[PDB]
RNA sequence: ACUGCAGGGGAGACUGGAAUUCCUGGUGUAGCGGUGGAAUGCGCAGAUAUCAGGAGGAACACCGGUGGCGAAGGCGGGUCUCUGGGCAGUAACUGACGCUGAGGAGCGAAAGCGUGGGGAGCGAACAGGAUUAGAUACCCUGGUAGUCCACGCCGUAAACGGUGGGUACUAGGUGUGGGUUUCCUUCCUUGGGAUCCGUGCCGUAGCUAACGCAUUAAGUACCCCGCCUGGGGAGUACGGCC
């Protein structure tokens, strides 16, 4: 049901800001785990694919 | 960095000394000392006007270069870190490209072997000088000066240092070790880093004698004086003086600052 | 003698009392009448019929500067947070849109120690 | 830490034949490495009390592996400490 | 010899054409030391979604060295202090 | 030893945004704050509010869970450097090298203590207000040490699963975290079966004074260490060590 799970070789970079459009909520929020059905592992890897791509200007911290 | 002695007499019971464990070369450069001699507090007609100096051990100036102007492209090489007895901080013997000997003021992290440059295309690396232009926001720096030219007069001392706040149109905010808040100029020239031997403030001296080398004399209380001698003098057994406390001249504790200074318009807050 | 038509009205609504200021979008404050300018005095303050007055008091007093249109950006815990704004649409005003600007801290600085009332 | 290209130059030495990486030289020739190597983490570092815990019991694995070779073989015993260090 | 992937985010007023000089004379820093650079993909102007130091656009430039662990290190200082350069973030791209 | 894999395990250095407070200006005028209800207090000498810039400190929203990691204490903003342990598979290697461990040594929340830094907020002591027969308290406005950092000391907690460590065996049912592998294998389903190591919930035999425990035992057994012997006096006196 995890998507990075199903479709191999798909590679989580915080670079990819077009991945990272969904999995963040309407306020810039990140989305919970069971919302989204990903597995342990890559939450992990989204939560570090967004913290690193707010601090480089990416994402926005907060939103309206 | 501090060495404390063992209670083997009643004068070394806490004392300590520095461990000197930075210094080499201990003997100073012969074509950069000038003699020098105490006054003993006394001015050119031979009266006191600073109490409390006088004795002390035998001294010789080392010519400290607190300009730095004309190598600018030059590098240099830190050759020794050497002691220093009219100053807190340790000096530093530079051998420039060219073959001329100078003395700076040693910064914190700034040992034998290294390379210092000069200018403003220069690193900022612990040792360089710089003018404010060129040294970022936020950098620490020491040997500042007041006027462009003028020489180092800030943040010379051992452990001092000043914080560069920010550069509006052609004055720099700097934040002075008091805490004072002042506006020099962006042609000033600073060196990067801050003062090394910031370990000497926790040196107990030991005894009373132990002054008595360094040039300090002793201080006697007012209110053991007769009322001829002090404001606080007098009393028939002892008092806390019998008023609010003065100087020996009678001017009472307050602010010295002249309230209308031409420097007014460079300070931008007093120290808390 | 300021005049602009289209404002902005910041509204402040804690447990204790409630605040309407009403600026331009330049953030300028124009009329700010509040829960205490209104007669009230303890913990009348908090109570929603002292912020649907204060909010009538913050709207005329805007309206003779010129306002016809402001935003409304609403904060704090309170009560008085929705009468407010409906107290501002019968007094001629228009409301466009509400927002939600109230702080929150990142878990950042730290909160007093709890009320054993 | 030791890795793969630097723990066969360890094996060579001290190893009995060729694929030996179990024998009493041959892990005690690697823990003295890692013994070793750890005192720079914990010269640099002083205050990594959760790494300082793992030396402890690589010594204490590696003297019991010296123990265990002055029991079967005494003259293995000397020739191990000569070459590496006791005392 | 490790990977990374620096990411610099420059002033916007510096133009399209100097972009990829001025990062000549820090990437011959790496070279010097044995170090080599693969791919200086530049991305150009793209806005910001929070204003850095006044600036609401920024250049983003990926540098993607293979270089020593005390070259990059000491890379990301010299851009740290120049002053066209707001940000930088570097990455290691292996496990 | 080799190949894989998961992780807030630790240490250092650099660094990011929201928020609190203060400072400097802009607009604006009489209140703000606070409570069960008030008052002390702040303000009218321009406060609270609203906007913009600047200084500083501390903690890291969402992810975050019923979850991970560590010997316990404990551990989460990001990045780089250095570093410890664990698990699964291959069965290449040594050939009982194992377990426990009196004394001993190391680690050890918070408070506290030494020297020097830093100090936004919070806040023992403190002060004023209210409550009350009184109020050395609860509630409110203030507010010092301390909380933070560096290097040392202290070595105590309901330091708890109130359950010492190792091993072997003894019905299962059902979640979740880390592996490897067989069957419809490309019917994709990341479902089903097998096995190894964590972590919970409910349950049979068995045990228990009862509550309850129950393949993570408090069951059936063996090896080693600590400890108990009615309640107070008391974890106190004297002596000794730190
Ligand atoms: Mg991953
Ligand atoms: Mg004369
Ligand atoms: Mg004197
Ligand atoms: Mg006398
Ligand atoms: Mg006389
Ligand atoms: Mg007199
Ligand atoms: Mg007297
Ligand atoms: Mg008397
Ligand atoms: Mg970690
Ligand atoms: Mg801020
Ligand atoms: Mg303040
Ligand atoms: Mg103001
Ligand atoms: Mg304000
Ligand atoms: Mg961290
Ligand atoms: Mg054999
Ligand atoms: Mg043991
Ligand atoms: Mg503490
Ligand atoms: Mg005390
Ligand atoms: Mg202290
Ligand atoms: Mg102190
Ligand atoms: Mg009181
Ligand atoms: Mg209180
Ligand atoms: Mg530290
Ligand atoms: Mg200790
Ligand atoms: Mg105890
Ligand atoms: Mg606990
Ligand atoms: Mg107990
Ligand atoms: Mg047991
Ligand atoms: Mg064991
Ligand atoms: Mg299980
Ligand atoms: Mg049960
Ligand atoms: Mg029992
Ligand atoms: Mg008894
Ligand atoms: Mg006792
Ligand atoms: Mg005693
Ligand atoms: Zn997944």
């Amino acid at each position: 049901k995890c998507v990075f799970c199903a479709k191999k070789d798909q590679a989580i970079d915080y670079k990819d800001t077009a991945l990272l459009r969904t999995y963040i909520s309407e306020r810039g929020k990140i989305r919970a785990r069971r919302v989204t059905g990903n597995c342990v592992q890559h939450q992990r890897d989204i939560a570090l694919a967004v913290k690193n791509a707010r601090e480089v200007a990416l994402l926005p911290f907060t939103s309206s | 960095a501090i060495r404390k002695y063992k209670p083997t007499t009643p004068g070394r019971r806490g004392a300590s000394v520095s461990d000197f464990a930075e210094i080499t070369r201990s003997t100073p450069e012969k074509s950069l000392v000038r003699p020098l001699h105490g006054r003993g507090g006394r001015n050119a007609h031979g009266r006191i006007t600073t109490r409390h100096k006088g004795g002390g051990h035998k001294r010789a100036y080392r010519m400290i270069d607190f300009r730095r102007n004309d190598k600018d492209g030059v590098n240099a090489k830190v050759a020794h870190i050497e002691y220093d007895p009219n100053r807190t901080a340790r000096i530093a013997l530079l051998h420039y490209l060219d073959g001329e000997k100078r003395y700076i003021i040693a910064p914190n992290g700034l040992s034998q072997g290294d390379v210092v440059e000069s200018g403003a295309n220069a690193d900022i690396k612990p040792g360089n000088n710089l003018p404010l232009r060129n040294i970022p926001a936020g950098t620490l720096i020491h040997a500042v000066e007041l006027r462009p030219g003028g020489g180092a007069k800030l943040a010379r001392s051992a452990g001092s240092s000043i914080q560069l706040l920010g550069k509006e149109a052609s004055y720099a905010s700097l934040r002075m070790p008091s805490g004072e808040i002042r506006r020099v100029d962006v042609r000033c020239r600073a060196t990067v880093g801050e003062v090394g031997n910031a370990e000497q403030a926790n040196i107990n001296w030991g005894k009373a004698g132990r002054m008595r080398w360094k040039g300090k004399r002793p201080s006697v209380r007012g209110v053991v004086m007769n009322p001829v001698d002090h404001p606080h003098g007098g009393g028939e057994g002892k008092t806390s003086g019998g008023r609010h406390p003065v100087s020996p001249w009678g001017k009472p504790e307050g602010r010295t600052r002249n309230a209308n200074k031409s420097s007014n318009k460079f300070i931008v807050r007093r120290r808390r | 003698k300021k005049n602009v038509p289209h404002g902005a009205a910041h509204i402040k609504s804690t447990f204790n009392n409630t605040i309407v200021t009403i600026t331009d979008p330049q953030g300028n404050v124009i009329a700010w009448a509040s829960s205490g300018h209104v007669g009230f005095k303890g913990s009348r303050k908090s109570t929603p019929f002292a912020a649907q007055l204060a909010a009538e008091n913050a709207a005329r007093k805007a309206q003779d500067h010129g306002v016809r249109k402001v935003d409304v950006f609403v904060k704090g815990p309170g009560s008085g947070r929705e009468t407010a704004i409906r107290s501002l649409q019968a007094a001629g005003l228009e409301v466009g849109a509400i927002s939600d600007v109230t702080p929150q801290p990142h878990n950042g600085v730290r909160p007093p120690k709890r009320r054993r009332v | 830490a030791l890795t793969a290209e630097q723990k066969k130059e360890i094996l060579r030495s001290y190893g009995l034949h060729e694929t030996d990486t179990g024998s009493p030289e041959a892990q005690i020739a690697l823990l003295t490495k890692r013994i070793a190597d750890l005192t720079e983490h914990l010269k640099v570092h002083k205050h990594d009390h959760h790494s300082r815990r793992g030396l402890l019991l690589l010594v204490g694995r590696r003297r019991r592996l010296i123990k265990y070779i002055s029991q079967i073989d005494v003259e293995r015993y000397r020739s191990l400490i000569e070459r590496l260090g006791l005392r | 010899m490790r990977p990374y992937e620096i990411m610099v985010i420059l002033d916007p007023t510096l133009d399209e054409r100097t972009v990829a000089p001025s990062l000549e004379t820090f990437l011959n820093v790496v070279r010097k030391d044995g170090g080599k650079v693969e791919k200086v993909d530049i991305w150009g102007k793209r806005r910001l979604a929070y204003e850095i130091a006044k600036h609401a656009e920024g250049i983003y430039v990926v540098i993607d060295v293979k270089a020593a662990p005390a070259t990059v290190s000491e890379l990301d200082r010299q851009l740290s202090l120049n002053e066209s350069v707001l940000r930088t973030k570097v990455m290691r791209t292996d496990k």
